[PDB]
């Protein structure tokens, strides 16, 4: 239930939800990278 | 107390597998820790934050398969570094060249051998490390070539040399470390120290084959025995802390000089205990006492 001071110009109310996105840099072989990312509070990960 | 060469299968494990808590491998250690059964403090799992508390439960109650290959293949390649099958800078190639080899052959009977070979190669480090302390292995085989090529038991002048046969064999058995009977040139030669400051020829010893039994003058260096080369003289002083009684001390210098080689050692260890005291007493003298060495010279010359 947002409320702002009177609007005049068309503006986007930029709202951030504090999410959590982390990597991990794998190297089983020299030269070969195994990639896995995870944004958890946004249904993302693995 | 000291250790053997830092276990080669464990050095590579040290650098790969988890340290504190491997929840699958140390399962009944984590399970003991989470059940409040640990004797240090029981409720160390209760007072911890709730989220990492749950991370210990999910991982221990359901054991998760952790990767074992990279602590098994590296266990070979780091043993290859300790057994010196590869150079230390070669750890980038052979680690992955065999990993690329098992990438092609992950799944034959070969890797079932590999882990049995892991226990074999790690033992080969421990076998050789105890074997390099006794450098007899690259010495006795070399002496076998010396005994075969050199004509054995032929003193038809006079025989005192039968005792000398064992005297060279005693040098292999007593001191083994740096004592390598190297066969570089065709003449055999023995090194005594790690840096080889008395490595004379055992074929300069071929000068003694005519001098195995000659007449003795009197007690001063002989009228004949000046022929004995400082090369062979270096060998006979080196066998002197090994064999003394056996060779006739009254018939030729094989024995008379060998007893006199003990006179050189006999003065040396006395003067060693003499020098370790006068140098130690430098607070009350306050000078560069070369008289410690001048008395050593006087105790050898004026006799």
């Amino acid at each position: 239930t947002f409320e702002v001071d009177p609007m005049d110009e068309p503006t986007l109310l930029y709202v951030l939800f504090e999410v959590f996105d982390v990597v991990r840099v794998h190297r089983p072989h020299r030269g070969v990278i195994e990639t896995v990312y995870l944004r958890t509070p946004f249904s993302a990960g693995n | 107390m000291m250790q053997d060469a830092t276990d080669p299968a464990v050095r590579a494990a040290l650098q790969s597998q988890p340290s504190g808590l491997n929840s699958t491998d140390d399962w009944r250690q984590v399970m003991d820790r989470i059940m409040s059964l640990t004797a240090r403090n029981p409720d160390a799992f209760r007072q911890q934050p709730q989220a990492n508390r749950l991370s210990a439960i999910l991982e221990a109650v359901v054991p998760a398969r952790a990767n074992p290959t990279h602590e098994k293949v590296l266990a070979i390649v780091n043993a290859l570094a300790e057994n010196r099958a590869i150079r230390p800078d070669e750890a980038g190639l052979v680690y992955d060249a065999l990993l690329q080899r098992v990438a092609r052959y992950n799944s034959g009977n070969v890797q079932t051998n590999l882990d049995r070979l892991v226990g074999d190669v790690r033992e080969a480090v421990a076998q050789r490390e105890r074997a390099q302390q006794q450098g007899n292995l690259g010495s006795m085989v070399a002496l076998n070539a010396f005994l075969s090529t050199q004509p054995a038991n032929v003193p038809r002048g006079q025989e005192d040399y039968t005792n000398f046969v064992s005297a060279l064999r005693l040098m292999v058995t007593e001191t083994p470390q740096s004592e390598v009977y190297q066969s570089g040139p065709d003449y055999f030669f023995q090194t005594s120290r790690q840096g080889l400051q008395t490595v004379n020829l055992s074929q300069a010893f071929k000068n003694l084959q005519g001098l195995w039994g000659v007449r003795a003058p009197t007690g001063d260096r002989a009228t004949v025995s000046s022929l004995l080369t400082p090369n062979s003289r270096l060998l006979l002083l080196l066998i002197a802390p090994f064999t003394d009684s056996g060779s006739v001390s009254r018939d030729t210098y094989l024995g008379h000089l060998l007893t006199l080689y003990r006179e050189a050692i006999g003065q040396a260890h006395v003067d060693e205990h003499t020098f370790q005291e006068i140098t130690s007493v430098s607070r009350a003298l306050g000078q560069e006492d070369t008289g410690s060495l001048e008395a050593t010279l006087n105790y050898l010359l004026t006799n």
